[PDB]
């Protein structure tokens, strides 16, 4: 009972973190370091993280850049169309909390006002390696999930 | 120089601590209050006073251009020591 | 730089270039990651005399605009006509 | 802000030495590819007169045959001291503008080569501490330098 | 008042409402509205949760930075309850379940757990306690769900005499198991809107006359269950489930004139006709009221 | 003595930049001759 | 007092453009409620249109009225062409804003603002 | 000086026309493109094995902030607020008072790492090398709040990273 | 033939990692079976290797310890596990390792490096470090209206 | 002198002569002509002259300013006409730049220069959006940079930096909503100006 639920959780966790398909919202300059993470030096594909996935086939949204008020509704709409389980990675100061434009009349002070965020990657921009560290941190968060164990104890 | 309040919360080097009735200490429940344990006021006090032969000494904090702006300290007063306003090192005219 | 001679021949033939002469991976030709310390030069204002700031004060030589007409002979152009560019002698045509 | 670290110019030379081959590989993929030419040739044709009136600049001008480059006509810094050619299109379409950009990369390597050879010695910011902050060693020893540092950063 | 909980600001996200609320059952239908209203005005919300943190993610945007705090808790572990409430000025109990599981019966969810929360809160010195019961709670009910609500309502009143007890009718709303229940398919019903209930709970926290009182939260109109289901099908443009739930759905909504209601808290009940389209638009002539 | 990043005495070696797409393959005549020759052998 | 006009040379000319704009908005609300799948009634939408027009009833400068009409037509164009999303249309209604206190005593209890 | 990228006249002799016919029908230039991608298949890839291998950085790298000490352990910061004044993002908030021994020291030193643009102006402005951007770039978090650094966090960073920070300053201070 | 020398180079990596089990251990822990020169080891168990015939960026690497600070890191390794003295070398911020150029010692430097603590009870929680600004008047404790 | 930007008297003389040339040919519109110490020629005109002056500079054989480099506004509240409209033009024929400036207030339209330069289309939309200056006879005047339904003109000096409203997702209504702006940390205003005059050459008479 316990052993089966635990092993099954390990299996589904391993599959989900080993096949993370990102939808990248390339809003501004942070999107460039995301391209460099896909580029040969880091090759995010080698981790099972495909380069570009369709939003309806996506498991993680990477918000890579400044989220303006004009753009905020569209970003929420994409998030709501994502199939679960879905995670959000906030990349860089702008998406984390507004950054250089925190005090602007046109800028959302952090994408976490619009969507729940799983990982915050600091930097302006974070280096491609910093973003990769963040993606691997998300993989470890998924490895900690115990959905079936909690289901069994309901 | 870390000490704990009656409720157990560590007091910071700036003297900060949540009092008994403050709800805000709920933020540490299940986590921790980050406190640096190397109190600078205590560490500088351990440094010995430096004995010099002149009325005026200069301090740049050590390391040449890696220290602080060079200042000159008057040591005429015999009651007390001369203290550097940047790094806290103490001097005394022998 | 570790490819066997057969594979080196194969990819050179497929590309049509001598790829081994210009590898896109870096080996020992790059500069050491520890260097001797620099000793940087100083600028022209680093003098002990004949160096009064009022003789090298660019900001204070700025003047308000010259008003040439206020509402208070041959024709001219804003500058001479531009000269025709010359065709490259290095490689006029791709 | 700072002078070049020792050894940088050597590494730029090593990179520049090999880069034109990388442009060649890019050109082998695209320049003569019939599919690439089908997608770009005679696409988005803009006339020389239309380009000027619509406020175009750069390759959007030169692709249409206009002989204009601010580095040549209104030079700044030391651009008057380096030699290079301005690539010019003939058809004012996407394919010509693609060719201009590729050729501009080659001329950039040509300029970079001259910069490496002609790099002079000396200071790297204006010797006027009412504009550019003094060196840290001076800021820590001289009263005037410290005042000027304090004021330039506040 | 301790200086940290003096209200400041203009009632917005970055304001300080002065409320420190522990909301048990915050990850359900009712809790998401209660947390949202608390976080709208800048309250400190402690969210004890039993579920995976992935299941609490929708609550994070509901408050400014630091205003939503999540804790692990177990209904049977009184220490986990004490950790969650000992810093709060009000405790809101929204724990419930429409069915029984292998590990929790209606008696656990509606008697033992509410009593434990009320008792620990009393021990910890919490000033306010809000407990959600049910309009039709009755020791003489066919539904074991409603029988357990009556027993639990009594226990909370004994354990925390100053508790505010709220007794809502069936609640309709986007995530309800009421209008959605019919759309997925003698008795009179008086369903109440989710936002009305939330406003009543929020106002019961502020109102100093609410302590010690029992409220009944009902909608403005009474309908025949047949009239309601017919209306639901019409609004959903459709051609017109435990056994315990069936008994509940067929229990006529009680008329308790002696209890104060939403109007006594300054809340105007929302007609089902205005909000029915909002709930049912995704499943795609008002009903006769008594 | 002043020590800052400088080019080596005499400068760096030459750097290529011009397009270099070397000519390869046979002429159109020869290519067609090989193709027709293959067909004739296949037919035979 | 001699200024360049925008569109109208006097208030009567300006008041014509106001009426034309009002009619355009009045007839657009039913399609707006349907296209944006709003939960407000058509009457609410028109009641909101009227309220927006009425707060500007005290204007007597034709140039100011002209700009209000100019801006009102831009807002209509954004709506008819569905450049706006649902959030933008519903921003007129301030649904998540709690009712601020208006009388002196209520304002006194909550803060320092006039 | 200028050059023409695309101004050439095809030779219309029979040999040249037949050459272009062969290219059209036998897809010669397309095959030549296949050769390039084939030659890349047999090249060593440029990928590094992160996190076991790391991209090269330099001593100037601007990463996570830290507050430094003198060798004795006394704080370098003397609450001059030059960093706070220069910060382009207003990411720094400082309060100060006389310490119990009379020293000029801060009681608050916060950096909002989600406002910060990691520009390094603060460490240029500092007259005592107190605030620095250290070499660490692997400090992503699960919550927004963890990126709002107070003085205790920044002093802890300095004590955690001082061994590397000092060596990097040693390598670059002669360029500053 | 060359393909022969390649194949024996592959076999040498098996014995270079102390047999089949060690070879498979590094293959599954790090997805890399290269054999390099051991540059040093830190107090946490991380081992550092170099091979200057590899292209820049692959010429230095770390095999993370299987256990650090009470955490099982056999599978769960992290870039933040590299202590600062080796951080400079591994990122090519310098040429010489701490075994040849040790860092300067200070009494306040952490003796025990910590990796990223986000998502754990050791995570950092922000708070205001200043004391209360305004003191409220406390009424007397004896009746006297 | 190593640190001082050198003067260029030849260009200063040429630009001054052309400035008088333009003023002689369009006296109906030219109010002021000036050349800066870094040799930039500015023509200040009555707003009625926008189309005639720009057309002349574009088409006249001794001008040929065929390219509109930029078009923008500046807000100066102390002026009766607070908005300064700036046209920056480029002549490839004579390798020269000129700047044409006019003015307007909140309620006075400016004639659209789209007929002269098609480039003006979006620049004028930006000016309308950011400053609220209305351009007459524009083919399509509407906001270009701000959010739909955005109220006010943010680049005016009296528009607050953080604006009046801010956005967040609200779960109850299941959409992004706009609410009055509250900041967890207010923007900190700095008073930086020294109380000592820096530039005597620009001293204003008392
Ligand atoms: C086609 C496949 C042919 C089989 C032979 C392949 C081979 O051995 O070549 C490797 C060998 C090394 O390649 P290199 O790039 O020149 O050298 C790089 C380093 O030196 C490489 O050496 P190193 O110094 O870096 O040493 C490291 C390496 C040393 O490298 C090796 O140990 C070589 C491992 C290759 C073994 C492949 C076995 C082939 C099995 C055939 C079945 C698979 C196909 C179905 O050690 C290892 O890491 C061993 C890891 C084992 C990897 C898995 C290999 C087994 C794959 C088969 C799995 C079956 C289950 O290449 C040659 O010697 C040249 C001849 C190889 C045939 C080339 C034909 C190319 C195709 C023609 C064009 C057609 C395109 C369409
Ligand atoms: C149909 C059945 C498919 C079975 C798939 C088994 C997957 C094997 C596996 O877990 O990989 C080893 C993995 C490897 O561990 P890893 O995913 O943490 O990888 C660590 C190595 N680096 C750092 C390079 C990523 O083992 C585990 O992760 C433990 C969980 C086991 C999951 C399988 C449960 C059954
Ligand atoms: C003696 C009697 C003899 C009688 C018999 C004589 C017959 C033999 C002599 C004639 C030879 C016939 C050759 C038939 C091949 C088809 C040729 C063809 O159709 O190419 C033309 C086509 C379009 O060419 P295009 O430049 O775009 O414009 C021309 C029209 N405007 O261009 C194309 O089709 C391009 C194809 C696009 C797809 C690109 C991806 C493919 C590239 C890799 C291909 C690899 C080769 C395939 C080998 C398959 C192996 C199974
Ligand atoms: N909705 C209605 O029509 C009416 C509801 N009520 C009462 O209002 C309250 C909330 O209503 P609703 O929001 O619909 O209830 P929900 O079932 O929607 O959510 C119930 C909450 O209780 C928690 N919970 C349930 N069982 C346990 C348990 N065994 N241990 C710990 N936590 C538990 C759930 O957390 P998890 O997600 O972790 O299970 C969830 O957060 C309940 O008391 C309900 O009976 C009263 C009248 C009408
Ligand atoms: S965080 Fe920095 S790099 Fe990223 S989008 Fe914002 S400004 Fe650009
Ligand atoms: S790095 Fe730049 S933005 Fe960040 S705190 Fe320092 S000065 Fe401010
Ligand atoms: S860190 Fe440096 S610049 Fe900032 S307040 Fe302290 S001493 Fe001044
Ligand atoms: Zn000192």
């Amino acid at each position: 009972g316990e052993y089966v639920v635990a092993k099954l959780d390990d299996l589904i966790n391993w599959a989900r973190r080993s096949s993370l398909w990102p939808m990248t919202f390339g809003l501004a300059c942070c999107a460039v370091e995301m391209m460099h993470m896909a580029a040969p030096r880091y090759d995010m594909d080698r981790f099972g993280v495909v380069f570009r996935a369709s939003p309806r086939q996506s498991d993680v949204m990477i918000v890579a850049g400044t989220l303006t008020n004009k753009m905020a509704p569209a970003l929420r709409k994409v998030y709501d169309q994502m199939p679960e389980p879905r995670y959000v990675v906030s990349m860089g100061s702008c998406a984390n909390g507004g950054g250089y434009y925190h005090y602007s009349y046109s800028v959302v002070r952090g994408c976490d006002r619009i969507v729940p965020v799983d990982i915050y990657v600091p930097g302006c921009p974070p280096t491609a390696e910093a973003l990769l560290y963040g993606i691997l941190q998300l993989q470890k968060k998924i490895k900690r999930e115990k959905r079936l164990r909690i289901w069994y104890r309901r | 120089g870390v000490r704990t309040s009656p409720t157990g919360e560590k007091v910071t080097h700036t003297g900060q601590v949540y009092d008994d009735g403050d709800y805000r200490k709920v933020r540490f429940v299940g986590r921790q209050k980050e406190v640096n344990e190397n109190f600078a006021i205590d560490l500088i006090a351990e440094q010995p006073v430096s004995q010099v032969g002149s009325r005026v000494i200069s301090c740049d904090g050590g390391g040449g251009a890696l220290g602080h702006p060079r200042v000159y300290i008057n040591l005429d007063k015999e009651t007390k020591t001369g203290t550097c306003g940047y790094c806290g090192l103490q001097f005394r005219q022998q | 730089a570790s490819a066997t001679r057969f594979i080196q021949w194969l990819r050179n033939w497929a590309s049509g270039r001598d790829l081994q002469a210009k590898l896109q991976l870096r080996y020992q030709e790059i500069s050491k990651r520890t260097q001797p310390p620099p000793k940087l030069p100083v600028g022209p204002s680093h003098k002990l005399s004949n160096n009064y700031y009022c003789t090298r004060d660019g900001r204070r030589e700025a003047m308000p605009p010259s008003i040439v007409m206020s509402s208070q002979k041959k024709a001219v152009s804003p500058a001479p006509p531009i000269k025709r560019w010359e065709l490259s002698q290095d490689e006029p045509y791709l | 802000h700072q002078d070049l670290p020792l050894g940088l110019m050597d590494d730029i030379y090593e990179f520049s030495k090999n880069f034109s081959l990388r442009i060649d590989e890019l050109e082998e993929m695209l320049t003569n590819n019939r599919i690439w030419r089908n997608r770009t040739v005679d696409i988005g044709i803009v006339t020389a007169e239309d380009a000027l009136n619509y406020g175009f600049s750069g390759v959007m001008l030169r692709g249409s045959g206009i002989q204009w480059d601010l580095r040549k006509t209104q030079p700044y810094d030391v651009y008057d001291q380096v030699e290079f050619d301005v690539p010019i299109g003939s058809r004012g379409d996407c394919y010509d503008r693609y060719l201009c950009r590729v050729e501009e990369m080659r001329q950039s390597i040509r300029i970079i080569s001259q910069c490496l050879n002609k790099m002079p010695p000396g200071e790297i910011k204006v010797d006027d501490a009412k504009v550019s902050p003094p060196k840290r060693a001076e800021m820590k020893t001289s009263m005037e330098s410290l005042i000027h540092h304090f004021k330039l950063y506040t | 008042l301790h200086h940290a909980v003096i209200p400041h600001g203009k009632g917005g996200r970055s304001s300080v409402s002065g409320i420190v609320a522990t909301v048990f059952g915050a990850t359900g239908f009712l809790g998401r509205y209660v947390v949202n209203h608390l976080g709208r005005m800048g309250s400190q919300v402690i969210v004890p949760h039993r579920c995976e943190p992935y299941d609490t993610m929708h609550l994070r945007p509901m408050g400014d930075l630091g205003q939503i705090i999540f804790m692990d808790w177990n209904g049977r572990d009184k220490d986990s309850i004490r950790r969650a409430v000992e810093h709060s000025s009000v405790v809101i109990n929204l724990v419930g379940r429409e069915w029984e599981t292998q590990n929790f019966d209606f008696e656990d969810v509606f008697v033992k757990i509410p009593q434990a929360i009320a008792q620990v809160s009393k021990e910890a010195g919490v000033e306010k306690f809000i407990h959600i019961s049910h309009l039709n709670a009755d020791i003489k009910s066919s539904s074991k769900y409603l029988r357990s609500k009556a027993v639990g309502e009594k226990e909370v009143r004994e354990t925390f005499p100053e508790a505010t007890i709220i007794k809502p009718a069936e609640i309709f709303g986007r995530e309800d198991r009421f209008l959605n229940y019919f759309a997925n398919i003698k008795t009179v019903k008086q369903p109440v809107y989710i936002v009305d209930v939330t406003k009543g709970i929020i106002n019961a926290i502020k109102d100093p006359d609410a302590r010690g009182k029992t409220f009944a939260f009902v909608g403005p109109s009474r309908y025949l269950l047949f009239d309601l289901v017919q209306y639901v099908f019409a609004v959903a443009h459709r051609p017109f489930t435990t056994r315990d739930k069936v008994e509940r759905i067929h229990t006529t909504d009680k008329i308790l004139p002696h209890l104060p209601g939403l109007e006594d808290l300054g809340v105007e009940a929302t007609p089902l006709e205005l909000k029915a389209i909002e709930v049912l638009r995704r499943h795609r002539q008002p009903a006769k009221t008594i | 003595k002043v020590k800052q990043d400088m080019p080596p005495v005499g400068g760096y070696g030459p750097i290529d930049y011009k397009r270099n797409l070397p000519r390869r393959g046979l002429s159109g005549y020869s290519m067609f001759a090989v193709g027709i020759g293959a067909l004739l052998f296949g037919y035979w | 007092t001699s200024v360049k006009p925008i569109f109208s040379r006097d208030m009567n000319e300006a008041k014509r453009r106001v009426r034309e704009l009002y009619r355009a908005w009045y007839r657009e609300v039913p399609n707006t409620v349907h296209l944006f799948q709003l939960d407000i009634s058509v009457k609410q939408g028109r009641d909101k249109v009227r309220e927006m027009f009425k707060k500007n009833a005290h204007i007597t400068d034709p140039r100011v009225v002209d700009l209000l009409v100019i801006k009102g037509k831009m807002e209509l164009e954004e709506t008819i062409k569905v450049w706006k999303q649902r959030t933008h249309v519903m921003r007129f209604f301030h649904e998540t804003e709690a009712p601020r206190p208006k009388d002196f005593l209520s304002k006194f209890y909550v803060g320092h603002d006039p | 000086t200028y050059k023409y990228v695309n101004l050439r006249e095809p030779s219309m002799d029979m040999k040249s026309v037949t050459d272009r016919a062969a290219q059209t029908l036998l897809w010669t230039e397309l095959i030549r493109g296949l050769g390039m991608t084939l030659s890349y298949l047999f090249r060593e890839p440029a990928t590094i094995n992160y996190p076991f291998e790391k991209g090269p950085l330099s001593p100037r790298f601007r990463g996570e902030h830290a507050l430094r000490r003198y060798p004795s352990g006394e704080e370098r910061c003397i609450a001059c607020k030059l960093c706070e004044a220069v910060c382009p993002a207003q990411a720094i908030t400082i309060e100060a008072e006389p310490r119990a021994d009379g020293s000029r020291r801060t009681t608050r030193y916060d950096i909002d790492m989600t406002k910060c643009i990691y520009c390094g102006f603060c460490q240029e402005a500092c007259p005592v090398d107190a605030i620095v951007e250290g070499p660490n770039f692997e400090f992503s978090t699960e919550t927004h709040e963890e990126l709002l650094y107070n003085k205790e966090k920044l002093l802890n960073n300095g004590d955690k990273w001082e061994a590397e920070i000092a060596a990097n300053i040693q390598a670059d201070y002669l360029y500053r | 033939m060359e393909l022969l020398q390649v194949l024996k180079r592959g076999l040498q990596q098996v014995s270079g990692h102390g047999g089949l089990r060690g070879y498979l251990r590094v293959l599954f822990r790090a997805n890399d079976v290269r054999v390099g020169t051991l540059v040093g080891e830190d107090k946490y168990g991380n081992k550092y290797y170099e091979d200057n015939k590899q292209f820049f960026g692959r010429h230095r690497w770390v095999i993370y310890t299987t256990e650090m600070n009470g955490k099982n890191t056999f599978w769960d390794v992290d870039g933040s596990m590299v202590p600062p003295e080796w951080h400079r070398w591994l990122h090519c911020m310098t040429d010489d390792p701490p075994t040849v150029k040790p860092p300067t010692a200070r009494k306040f430097i952490w003796t025990n490096h910590k990796f990223n603590l986000s998502g754990t009870p050791q995570q950092y929680v922000p708070y205001s470090t200043t004391r209360k600004k305004i003191q409220e008047w406390v009424p007397p404790s004896t009746p006297y209206k | 002198r190593p640190t001082v930007r050198p003067r260029n008297d030849v260009a200063h003389k040429q630009l001054s002569a052309f400035g008088e040339y333009v003023a002689e040919i369009l006296p109906k519109y030219v109010q002021q002509v000036q050349v800066s110490c870094f040799n930039e020629l500015e023509i200040c005109i009555h707003p009625d002259g926008v189309i005639p002056v720009l057309t002349f500079l574009r088409d006249h054989s001794n001008a040929q300013f065929k390219s509109l480099a930029d078009l923008t506004a500046v807000d100066i509240p102390t002026r009766q006409n607070r908005f300064e409209i700036v046209y920056n033009l480029l002549s490839l024929r004579f390798n020269s730049r000129i700047r044409v400036k006019t003015y307007t207030d909140e309620l006075t339209p400016i004639e659209s220069s789209v007929p002269v330069y098609k480039a003006a289309n979006w620049y004028e939309r930006e000016i309308w959006d950011m400053f609220g200056v209305f351009f007459a006879n524009h083919p399509d005047l509407r906001r270009i940079l701000t959010d739909y339904g955005f109220e006010g003109h943010p680049f005016r000096k009296d528009f607050p930096l953080s604006g009046y409203v801010e956005l967040r997702y609200d779960d109850e209504v299941k959409r992004v909503v706009a609410e009055p702006v509250e900041l967890a940390q207010e923007f900190r205003k700095f008073d930086l100006n020294s109380p000592w005059e820096a530039f005597p050459a620009y001293r204003q008479p008392p």
